[PDB]
């Protein structure tokens, strides 16, 4: 049976960019925007299964769970040409539709009070799924809801699917952009938290890498935080391609995973996408060399993840899946990982055979590539942590400060203490010391407390 | 040759000054004509296309998203001692992996093709070494897919599903200990025996699903398609046969179902061996870790409930039973990493040696699943061979 | 027509005449590092591979002929392989073959040659021959681009050398100007070689292509190209292919010895250092003239015994400022 | 992979010259001035990536900086037809738009205030660049902004790519007119300076010698500052074509100023074009033979650097190569070096090797050429040094006299002294001796 996956919405912002990427699955499986399978969507080779459920033989509907404090957001979708995607008991709008505030705590207080018809659409949708392989949380990690919201649904998904995989797509904040959401950092702290301790693996997706690219290449001043947040999720789908997509490899989610997850605390992964172009640059038919795609993948402005440098950690790869799109030949990936490895772009654990995992799968005839060829790649390398690692540092450094506490303190979750905060940053410094261990042959015992208390020493 | 295309049609489906040459041009064109006709009655009566594109969709793997569930299915099923499995049964599985997976979308014509074939069930046998993909082929078609033809393709379906097996039971176990990190993390000694398993069921994910992508795309998947051009392209029924024959030669060697690749093939079916081998062994750490996370759990639950209560939290003797479960945990988890990280080390060689032999093997397809099991270069590291075949023959073509 | 003789020669121009100088751009890129090991220690994938990327880098992307190029690592070097060629019915046919094959392995960049793949019955006209010659004219470009990129790579060093300690910028003025003479010297022997050899021979071979009245027309105008460029490069002198061979190699190494002293430099007895390093360019500036004045008159010689009018260019050209002149004169 | 060029457009004036050289540069390499490769550049021979920049997989950014302290010239940058070809990320725009006030110092302070931007986008056009040469900058040396902002650029373009070569095309202020720039002599010579220390070959150009050039070759009367703007961005092509057009030899910039660059100290070029038309002087194809283009190139009414008629000194080229495309005769050749020996038109390097290197390479489609036959010449020439003298004497002069010194005093780097102009004369006037001495054989022992 395929390995399908649930889809978790968390917030305002998260549900969005949760709608926006069940359309993208949609899309690139023919399914239209009402869940009905288009009467020109007769190629069906494309898994389906993988990201939506069928619930009955011809309307495939979106594994979602849609969940917000703000009812605004819950409105769109329900108002988008999507809202027969998802199944309207799976979405929960706050009644009071004042969101979380910007506040993390709120938002996971928010998720709390969603928990409920979160897990059962997430259960509903597993018992439909005959092999069902995890839940998949989208949220933003800026805002106060999607964070919160995200990380109680990672963690209830974890808990009632402890044998089950649970893929991320956890986007990380713009840095070049002024956040108004001031409390951002410990949203990003918690969010961390969640996809490092109660998911297998999340691709992390860097805004501010989003916003780098549009300043250079679109010659766009100030990049908005909504362009940066659809670059995140092109990143994510990109990187699920090959879940979504099946293949004679990692044509499942827990296939998928595994060769990019070798431990289970080491489950921090970093992605990288090549050659990069923006939708809106299809004009130019840029004679673009081999050499002048290679130097370009290694500049950071043409880069879609900004990874933070770690200089406390000898980052390297602990696994790595290639999801690729496109026409693709196994022997040319396979050539392609080869020549990465020439360039030592990654370094592998000593102790056991890893691989950057080639799949090779048809690309969707509906969609239009902008790119002749694309790649994505991904890898836990522990130079994400520095990103994570950052993230709960200012998280500490607001909550000392009690700066935009004042919403957190009206949600239960940070009322008498901010413990939520400091768990938080305790699972990202986890997460930081088993991928540092991943890069290590004792990354075997990866995750164990010795380890942790080894590395924070 | 007219008069066996006639034959084939039938049963599957000047003069005055230079008499040599007056009828020479004459029979040739009457045989061209005489041998098209043949193929297109073949073509049209046992429809050969259809037959390669069922045989491209089932035994070559094409239909990828059904080969995913067939294997996905078959992991708890495979993973049994064969003795127990019944070929309807399987035959059950693999419909309820198409009805659950994008091959419900194929064409009842080609869905009535791709079935599960159970070889003779052996005491301590598992799902990969019987699971098959068939495709039936009859009458004209069964001229171009031979009975050697439908062996190979069939070979190289039962190979793949094999491998895709092995890698998904290996994805089930570190699937398990990665969600099963978060309920062990209040029992982070436990943690460790976890992401062993882990580690080792990662690495052979990594080696039985580079093997199934040899062999179902650069092999499989490669040949198939060119052998449904070659008879869109033929011009005769001998030509079709022909090209469909390579064809299925081609896949055979490339995903080492031929006589001349068995080598390679005993190679690559001992690296599947040991890729489940350290599956089961990884899934059995998780599973061990697992338990051993939910009993500190419940226990810590149990406290804390207590404890709300206004209870002394834990007896005596209860917080003793308590500490010396969790001192047990601990001294398995160091036992159950070196457990994990043996079986990941035979697995890693075996793999390694798996790899150079493809790497010397003649297919293609076999240098593609030796460049992909070492993409890190770990196999490369171990595997001398993956790297001196690119290097070594190259250099010497180019000196004339 | 069946053929397209001319698009087949279009390709080799644009491979074995280093044409496009994008794609030799492109192609020494890529494969620099890989073409510097010993030939025994080169990847021939990571060539092929780069070839791969400087024929999908260049503009030859868009010729329907491009795969037709490929890459040939030559046994010998060029200079060797000449000179026992020369040597054949010489008196030096017994030196160079009692010469030990010097232990040197050879590297890429020495036995880098393009072979170009024709079809029957084009391979009738494009025939090894005809491919050995547009192998030794690829072979020979490529050389002189190496040549032309130590002395490039020897001047930014000199430069980022210049930035990083003031008071040294003294000592540098010296390797500057050897590295002046030999990247005009090498620039202006590549000049020769492509624009009044390659590509006259190739224009005259197009010019005679057309006008060819049968196939045997067309070979002979090809031969008759092959042996106009070979002849015009001074391919064809076993005395100044050993010259500008030694030339080459004395202007390799003082590329090398700079890149060497200001790597040196970059990462930092040091006044000794810098008397050494200068002594070595000095001992390089003595034998680079040397040998670039015994050249001159050996073109002035050829240019006066044996009419060899095309060698006064190649003279002019080496000495367009008269920098040599006082010296040959002397 | 192409030797990329980086271009650092300073001030107003200096960021008009950036604009119309990265125009013309694209017009040669078929780029539009959205980025977008033009449908007529079929002739894949040019390096487009010499000039322009791959920003995303699709859209070539031209690797032009712009860096102004007033407002004005960034805006007008912004709203220009080259707003697309610049990295946003590449343009610095001073937030009080006063400007450098006409004065050297306060845009070499404004350069320092703007160096943070300027140095992200040299490091950004290098990571785009996969065999990145070098930055050229592109100014005038007459203004106050453009010239301390342009060798700003210039110290910020050697400390990002301190590893890979760095030529300029530097314009400097005309001497021998009065200025109403009244500090553009120290302006002149803090561009001097920029391109004896942080350059190894330094294209003078004299707005003076593009005034001449238009009314002597291109027929215009009375030369447009966008005209002389036009004049020192065909100077910086010409200066750069070796890295743009790449061929046997000579295919990066390291290498082209190598065979021109004797001595670090010695690296003042002048510069000669021909047949120099302006862009509405198409009209009239001369056909200009080899004796004409050698004798226009070698004239200094044609020359795009003003030196003096030095009767008394033998101002020689250090080297000169001359590019020419088109049909050549042979005896047009050789009666072209005769009548310039003849008529000593071209005095060359006694102390080392130069020649005229000659690469065949076929002309872009895109770019129109008004000449049958055209040719380029880049050089380093002695006469340069009787620009980079003057200016010096010219600095000095009004350093001693505290002239437009009240502007500069406004900003850090001249609130307590005037030390910055005295170093950049001085700096000016050691590079004109020794591109003086590199006419001359004891040019060996240069600087010593």
């Amino acid at each position: 049976m395929p390995r399908e996956i649930i889809t978790l919405q968390l917030g305002q912002c998260g549900n969005q960019i949760g709608f926006e990427f069940w359309k993208q699955l949609c899309a690139e499986h023919g399914i239209s925007p009402e869940g009905i399978v288009e009467e020109f969507a007769t190629e069906g080779t494309d898994r389906k299964d993988v990201f939506f459920y069928q619930a009955d033989d011809e309307h495939y509907i979106p594994r979602a769970v849609l969940l917000d404090l703000e009812p605004r957001v819950i409105h769109s979708i329900l108002n988008s040409p999507y809202a027969k995607l998802y199944n309207p008991e799976n979405i929960y709008l706050s009644e009071h539709g004042g969101g979380a505030g910007n506040n993390w705590a709120s938002g996971f207080s928010q998720g709390e009070k969603i928990h409920e018809d979160i897990f059962d659409i997430i259960d509903r949708e597993a018992d439909g799924s005959d092999s069902l392989e995890g839940f998949v949380l989208c949220h933003s990690i800026a805002g106060g809801t999607g964070s919160g919201l995200g990380s109680y649904l990672l963690e209830r998904l974890n808990d009632r699917y402890p044998k089950k995989l649970v893929q991320t797509y956890s986007v990380f904040p713009n840095q070049d952009e002024m956040s108004d959401v001031v409390v951002q950092p410990y949203n990003s702290l918690l969010t961390l938290k969640r996809l490092t301790q109660n998911a297998d693996c999340v691709v992390v997706l860097d805004n501010t890498a989003l916003n780098r690219i549009a300043t250079d290449r679109l010659h766009i001043q100030n990049p908005s935080f909504s362009q940066i947040n659809q670059l995140v999720s092109t990143i994510m789908s990109a990187s699920t391609t090959t879940l979504r997509y099946p293949g004679y490899m990692n044509n499942d989610l827990i296939g998928l995973i595994a060769s990019l997850i070798p431990t289970p605390r080491l489950h921090f992964l970093m992605t990288g996408y090549t050659p990069l172009t923006t939708d809106q640059s299809v004009a130019s038919v840029r004679k673009t060399t081999v050499l002048d795609v290679m130097r370009r993948l290694l500049q950071p402005k043409n880069v879609m993840v900004s990874t933070g440098r770690d200089r406390q950690t000898n980052h390297c790869y602990i696994a790595i899946l290639n999801i690729i799109q496109g026409e693709v030949d196994p022997t040319q990936v396979h050539k392609s990982l080869q020549r990465i490895r020439e360039r030592k772009l990654a370094n592998f654990i000593p102790w056991g055979p890893a691989s950057i995992q080639v799949a090779l799968s048809r690309k969707s005839p509906y969609l239009p590539s902008a790119h002749r060829v694309s790649g994505l790649m991904m890898a836990n390398h522990t130079s994400i942590s520095s990103l994570f690692e950052r993230t709960c540092r200012q998280y500490d450094k607001l909550r000392k400060r009690e700066a935009f506490l004042e919403q957190f303190r009206k949600e239960d979750m940070f009322k008498d203490n901010f413990d939520e905060m400091d768990t938080s940053r305790e699972i990202v410094q986890q997460l930081i010391d088993e991928y540092h261990a991943a890069t290590r042959p004792d990354y075997i015992s990866w995750g164990t407390q010795e380890q942790e208390n080894l590395y924070f020493q | 040759l007219i008069g066996k295309s006639i034959n084939f049609l039938h049963q599957v489906c000047d003069l005055f000054t230079d008499l040599e040459n007056a009828f020479q041009g004459k029979i040739d064109a009457a045989y061209f004509e005489t041998s098209k006709y043949l193929l297109d009655v073949l073509n049209k009566k046992y429809s050969l296309l259809d037959h390669m594109q069922a045989m491209r969709r089932y035994l070559l793997l094409g239909q990828g998203d059904f080969i995913r569930h067939l294997m996905d299915l078959l992991k708890p099923e495979l993973v049994r001692p064969a003795t127990t499995l019944y070929q309807h049964n399987l035959t059950g599985i693999l419909e309820t992996a198409v009805r659950a997976t994008n091959a419900q979308f194929d064409s009842p014509e080609i869905l009535r093709r791709l079935d599960v074939r159970l070889l003779e069930v052996s005491p301590g046998d598992t799902g990969w070494d019987v699971f098959s993909l068939d495709y039936h082929v009859d009458g004209p078609i069964a001229t171009v897919f031979t009975r050697e033809c439908m062996s190979h393709y069939l070979r190289v379906f039962n190979f793949l599903w094999r491998a895709k097996r092995m890698e998904y039971i290996l994805t089930d176990i570190r699937k398990g200990h990665m969600c099963n990190a978060k309920l062990l993390r209040n029992m982070p000694e436990f943690s460790g025996v976890l992401h062993q398993c882990h580690i080792l069921a990662s690495e052979m994910v990594h080696f039985i699903h580079q093997m199934q992508y040899y062999i179902t795309f650069e092999v499989l998947e490669c040949s198939w398609d060119e052998l449904w051009n070659k008879v869109q392209q033929a011009q005769d029924l001998d030509h079709i046969i022909a090209a469909h024959e390579v064809f299925l030669d081609t896949i055979i060697s490339r995903c080492l179902l031929d006589s001349d690749s068995r080598a390679l093939l005993n190679q690559l079916r001992a690296v599947f061996d040991q890729i489940i081998e350290l599956q089961n062994a990884q899934d059995a750490i998780y599973r061990a870790a697992l338990e051993e996370l939910q009993r500190r759990l419940q226990f810590e639950e149990k406290k804390k409930q207590r404890e709300i209560e206004g209870q002394w939290g834990v007896t005596a003797a209860e917080e003793e039973e308590e500490n010396k479960r969790i001192g047990e945990f601990k001294e398995s988890i160091p036992k159950m990493c070196s457990q994990l990280r043996i079986l990941t080390h035979f697995y890693q060689g075996i793999v390694q040696q798996f790899l150079v032999l493809l790497t010397t093997s003649s297919d293609e397809s076999l240098r593609f699943l030796s460049f992909r099991l070492d993409f890190n270069e770990h196999y490369k590291a171990r595997e001398p061979r993956l790297r001196v075949s690119l290097g070594t023959r190259g250099r010497r073509s180019s000196h004339t | 027509e069946e053929k397209e003789l001319v698009a087949h020669l279009r390709s080799i121009k644009r491979y074995f005449l280093m044409d496009q100088g994008d794609f030799f751009v492109h192609f020494m890129d890529l494969a620099e590092e890989e073409l510097r090991k010993p030939v025994e220690d080169i990847t021939p994938p990571r060539l092929e591979a780069l070839l791969e990327l400087a024929l999908r880098m260049s503009t030859a992307n868009t010729d329907p002929f491009k795969d037709d190029l490929k890459i040939d690592l030559m046994p010998h070097d060029l200079i060797t392989q000449l000179l026992r060629v020369l040597a054949i019915e010489t008196k030096q046919e017994k030196a160079m073959a009692h010469a030990d094959p010097t232990e040197l392995a050879l590297s890429g960049l020495e036995a880098f040659s393009f072979d170009y793949i024709v079809k029957w019955p084009l391979s009738l006209i494009i025939n090894r021959k005809a491919l050995t010659r547009y192998q030794m004219l690829f072979r020979h470009m490529f050389y002189c681009k190496h040549v032309e990129r130590q002395l490039c790579s020897v001047w930014i060093s000199n430069k980022t050398a210049k930035q990083h300690s003031l008071h040294s910028a003294q000592w540098f003025a010296g390797a500057f100007t050897l590295r002046q003479r030999m990247l005009n010297f090498v620039q202006n022997i590549q000049y020769y070689m492509m624009f009044e050899v390659m590509e006259p021979t190739w224009h005259i071979l197009e010019k005679n292509l057309k006008s060819a009245s049968n196939i045997d027309d067309v070979l002979g105008h090809h031969t008759g190209f092959l042996d106009t460029c070979l002849k015009d490069c001074m391919l064809t002198n076993p005395e100044l292919l050993k010259v500008f061979s030694k030339l080459m190699s004395v202007c390799v190494m003082f590329t090398n010895c700079m890149q060497k002293f200001t790597q040196s430099m970059k990462l930092d007895d040091t006044v000794q250092l810098v008397s050494g390093f200068e002594a070595t360019i000095n001992k390089f500036d003595k034998n680079f003239s040397a040998h670039l004045l015994d050249l001159l008159a050996r073109l002035s010689i050829y240019s006066t015994s044996d009419c060899e009018h095309g060698m006064a260019s190649v003279i002019s050209r080496l000495d367009f400022n008269g920098f040599y002149t006082e010296r040959l004169e002397r």
